[PDB]
RNA sequence: AAAUUCUUGGACCGGCGCAAGACGGACCAGAGCGAAAGCAUUUGCCAAGAAUGUUUUCAUUAAUCAAGAACGAAAGUCGGAGGUUCGAAGACGAUCAGAUACCGUCGUAGUUCCGACCAUAAACGAUGCCGACUGGCGAUGCGGCGGCGUUAUUCCCAUGACCCGCCGGGCAGCUUCCGGGAAACCAAAGUCUUUGGGUUCCGGGGGGAGUAUGGUUGCAAAGCUGAAACUUAAAGGAAUUGA
């Protein structure tokens, strides 16, 4: 049974794209059939900014983020909870989830 | 501009006139007839300064191929090797106003 | 007509030496057994006289080359890579 | 729509169309004169020129080539003439 | 290579620009636009360190002067804006002077 | 590549006709399309047409009524005696009423009825109803 | 479609429906074939003689102002080359591969292209063979069409 | 016992078949 | 979770250099180019190509194609060069009832390049090519055409960057009682019992079996062509309700 209109990537008109490697294992995934998180954080969470803000030298001194992009294979991102199965029409729709906090 | 001296040179020896050889091109130049010479650039040192020599005692242009005696015959369209040749009657084309 | 299959000019070593070595030398006989065309007069006169030798039967000229071949790959790319080294010391 | 006239299309529609695809084929290119500023005669010049246009005796450039209609050498007017 | 005899590597970078009036995503560039965006980043760089000293080429790079001249340089190409010095390498350096880096302390 | 005009001329008239339309754009045009309209014309099942004059392969316009149920075309065109006729018509027609086989027959193009009508055999061309 | 491409274009030359002559167009028949005639001394095929003429001298088809087309002007008078035009562009463009090719054995796509152009020549040269303009002998050499431009 | 698998152990069985064979011939 | 392993003869870590061979992130997209396999640092050189523009030229030169031909990932084979990482085989440490495995450390052939073979992949869109017709809508890439207005060069023309449309090819997308289909679904997988646009390949219940044999190709591995005896009422596809 064909699940997927698109087999589950974004290949269209190419016939080959290149392989990476997942974060969590070493799995090869295509390019665009990988899951891609980027996820951009600061350096001290949440509850250390206090403590560095006060022991800092400088006066307002803004904390560095971290940016990092994540890749993951089908069965990592099952596994680690980052996408989740769902309803058959509701695997259509693919508009990222809201974005507010 | 190799392919253009190719086209014009196709075109020179469809209608004017020419000599193919050095012996020849030699008696062309000695009576003056030759407007335009053309060496190949693998020909032997010695005859091209002597070329060179005649074309300035009869003020006459000297071109440099850049293609060696095979080819510039192949250009020539005959089926065998001219290393130096002389333009005696451009015809209706322009490889003298270059 | 065709009088051979397979062996072309090792076809004078009979069934000597091995299949492996017969394929293997053919390539290099037909290599130095070539006439090569001279880049100083056109004309396909070049012959190995000796190892490292050929000669032109026109000019009378004589180069150094490779063993079976007229010329190696490796001694084209150090040409190159010299007249590349040149260039740039010179600037 | 079901009955929409195919014979009597108006002059709006009937331009936008390709080419080829016209109910009568039809040229969407021209011919015009080109004086130079200078020179007192006029050249009839094509609209899609695709040659260098000089005018005779060499006194300028009037068109240069492009991918699409010729681009016309400043100070040179020009009006697409008909019959 | 400067006036004395540092020869430098230098590391530029630029992002094209999104429109304010801008309706499309991408803002992406033409390969040919960017190839003539470099060689106009690369004949730049050159003429603002080779003409002149080291101390006077730092004086450049304590601000991003060389970038802003990219900035100007390039709009008529297309707009872009993140540019900057991304890194500077020192490959070479003259024989060690005791009486030049004297001047360079004062 | 395009091998048979009128194989195209009653495929375009055919859907156009089960979409409702009410006219339609036949891009090629040649004397056997004219012709055969023509034969539909006279038994009422299409309205009066026209056709374009470019300098080339001409266009038509045709009027179109409600009564068409298809027309369609026979490849590759078989000759067919007045033996054959009857088993013809047999296969390809709805009842023995209505409908009509166009054949062209050294007489001209014209349907089956009155092509035994003068005693003529001919070459298929294809059938409406 | 192509005939050696999946392409499908549809651009193309759309000739007009009046097949007169302009009125502002003063040129007679006679002095139109002596520009022609004078073009064909120059060195051109007849496909940019025609070129050169509808944007510089304002003649949209040499067929309508005379009676004639410009190839069958010019072997009516003797000025024909020897090959026709388009069989010549193929072999003048197939020794052309043929050289780069010789040169680095590698290029792959090169000896793709080399096979699809020598194709169409053959095509086209058992074509001119049954109209007759070439010789029922006449065929292509890949070593001695590098003589014949 | 997957194609793959199987398709192994035909060709390593015709191989042990083909060396019998020309051990005899 | 540990152990094999390295470690006061100074490991791991911090700094400065040097060498070597791989690889080309982020930008990178349901974007592009190519006959497909495939293709991603800069610059240069060489040859090729689609689409668009065309009031240029020839005038049917075309379409699909047994036999035959060119390319064909990875693995594999043969000669050389090189061998950083990874890593078939192998070795040891774990786990286990066993563990010739999954986990860990080391590690050979290979992985890299040059020149020759091999011709198979879920080589997939599981969907021949050419041609015509049948709904919309918003996009995206290329070329062309037109138009308010912003923004550079500035010194205005004109070219660039946005914006608003139109045309032709292209990669896709959303929606639909077009129609079809066993259905899943498909603007083609429609225009089919209202059955005929052209043409190529190819299937005839499941196994035996892509096997035996013969022939042919290859250095080999294997490729292509390819049965029968015998056995068996099912094997299978889409969807539904349960467990
Ligand atoms: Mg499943
Ligand atoms: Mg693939
Ligand atoms: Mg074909
Ligand atoms: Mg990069
Ligand atoms: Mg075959
Ligand atoms: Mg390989
Ligand atoms: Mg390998
Ligand atoms: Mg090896
Ligand atoms: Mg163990
Ligand atoms: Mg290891
Ligand atoms: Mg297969
Ligand atoms: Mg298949
Ligand atoms: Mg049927
Ligand atoms: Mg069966
Ligand atoms: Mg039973
Ligand atoms: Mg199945
Ligand atoms: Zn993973
Ligand atoms: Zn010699």
């Amino acid at each position: 049974t064909k699940k997927r209109r698109n087999n589950g990537r974004a290949k269209k008109g190419r016939g080959h794209v290149q392989p990476i490697r997942c974060t969590n294992c070493a799995r090869c995934v295509p390019k665009d059939k990988a899951i891609k998180k980027f996820v951009i954080r600061n350096i001290v969470e949440a509850a250390a900014v206090r403590d560095i803000s006060e022991a800092s030298v400088f006066d307002a001194y803004v904390l560095p983020k971290l940016y990092v992009k994540l890749h993951y294979c089908v069965s990592c991102a099952i596994h680690s909870k980052v996408v989740r199965n769902r309803s058959r029409e509701a695997r259509k729709d693919r508009t990222p989830p809201p974005r507010f906090r | 501009s190799l392919e253009s001296i190719n086209s014009r040179l196709q075109l020179v020896m469809k209608s004017g006139k020419y000599v193919l050889g050095y012996k020849q091109s030699l008696k062309m130049i000695r009576q003056g007839k030759a407007k335009l010479v053309i060496l190949a650039n693998n020909c032997p040192a010695l005859r091209k300064s002597e070329i060179e020599y005649y074309a300035m005692l009869a003020k006459t242009g000297v071109h440099h191929y850049s293609g060696n005696n095979i080819e510039l015959g192949t250009a020539c369209g005959k089926y065998y090797r001219v290393c130096t040749l002389s333009i005696i009657d451009p015809g209706d084309s322009d490889i003298i106003r270059s | 007509a065709k009088r051979t299959k397979k062996v072309g000019i090792v076809g004078k070593y009979g069934t000597r030496y091995g299949a492996s070595l017969r394929k293997m030398v053919k390539k290099i006989e037909i290599s130095q057994h070539a006439k090569y065309t001279c880049s100083f007069c056109g004309k396909t006169k070049m012959k190995r006289r000796a190892v490292g030798i050929w000669h032109c039967g026109s000019c009378m000229k004589t180069v150094a080359g490779g063993a079976w071949t007229y010329n190696t790959t490796s001694a084209v790319t150090v040409k190159s890579a010299i007249r590349r080294l040149k260039e740039l010391k010179d600037q | 729509p079901l009955a929409k006239d195919l014979l009597h299309p108006s002059p709006e529609e009937e331009k936008r169309k390709h080419k080829k695809k016209r109910l009568v084929q039809s040229p969407n290119s021209y011919f015009m004169d080109v004086k130079c500023p200078g020179c007192y005669k006029i050249t009839t010049v094509f609209s899609h020129a695709q040659t260098v246009v000089l005018c005779v005796g060499c006194s300028t450039v009037l068109c240069q080539p492009t991918g699409g209609k010729a681009r016309l050498t400043e100070g040179c007017s020009f009006r697409r003439k008909q019959h | 290579k400067t006036t004395d005899g540092y020869l430098l590597r230098l590391f530029c970078v630029g992002f094209t620009k999104k429109r304010n009036n801008q309706i499309r995503k991408t803002s992406y560039a033409q390969h040919q636009q960017v190839r003539q965006i470099r060689k106009k980043m690369m004949e730049i760089m050159t003429r603002e360190v080779q003409t002149n000293d080291l101390k006077e080429v730092v004086n450049k790079l304590i601000p991003d002067s060389i970038g802003k001249d990219i900035e100007k340089a390039c709009q008529s190409i297309y707009p872009l804006h993140d540019v900057f010095v991304r890194k500077v390498k020192m490959l070479k350096k003259p024989k060690f002077e005791l009486g030049k880096l004297m001047e360079l302390h004062g | 590549v395009r091998m048979n005009v009128l194989a195209d001329a009653l495929k375009s008239i055919n859907n156009a006709e089960k979409r409702g339309k009410r006219q339609v754009l036949i891009r090629p045009c040649s004397k056997v399309i004219v012709r055969f309209l023509t034969v539909m014309m006279k038994h009422g099942y299409i309205g009066e047409f026209e056709i374009i004059d470019d300098h080339r392969a001409g266009k038509i316009v045709v009027n179109l009524t409600g009564r068409l149920n298809k027309c369609g075309v026979i490849s590759p065109r078989f000759d067919v005696q007045l033996k054959d006729l009857e088993k013809w018509q047999n296969n390809l027609l709805p009842s023995r009423q209505f409908g009509f086989i166009v054949l062209t027959t050294s007489a001209g193009i014209m349907d089956h009825e009155e092509a035994r009508r003068k005693h003529t055999g001919g070459k298929i061309l294809g059938f409406f109803f | 479609g192509r005939m050696h491409a999946p392409g499908k274009g549809l651009s193309q030359s759309a000739l007009p429906y009046r097949r007169s002559v302009p009125t502002w167009l003063k040129l007679t028949s006679d002095d139109v074939k002596e520009q022609i005639y004078k073009l064909a001394k120059k060195g051109l095929t007849p496909s940019q003689i025609g070129v050169i003429l509808r944007d510089s001298h304002g003649v949209a088809q040499v067929r309508f102002v005379t009676g004639n087309k410009i190839l069958r002007i010019l072997k009516s008078k003797g000025l024909a080359p020897d090959l026709p035009e388009d069989l010549y562009h193929l072999i003048k463009k197939a020794v052309a591969v043929r050289k780069h090719l010789e040169r680095n054995r590698k290029d792959k796509d090169a000896k793709f292209r080399l096979i699809l152009i020598e194709s169409r020549i053959h095509r086209l040269a058992r074509y001119y063979k049954t109209k007759r303009v070439l010789p029922p002998n006449w065929k292509y050499e890949s070593s001695t069409a590098s003589a014949l431009v | 016992m997957r194609a793959k698998w199987r398709k192994k152990r035909m060709r390593r069985l015709k191989r042990k078949r083909r060396k019998m064979r020309q051990r005899s011939k």
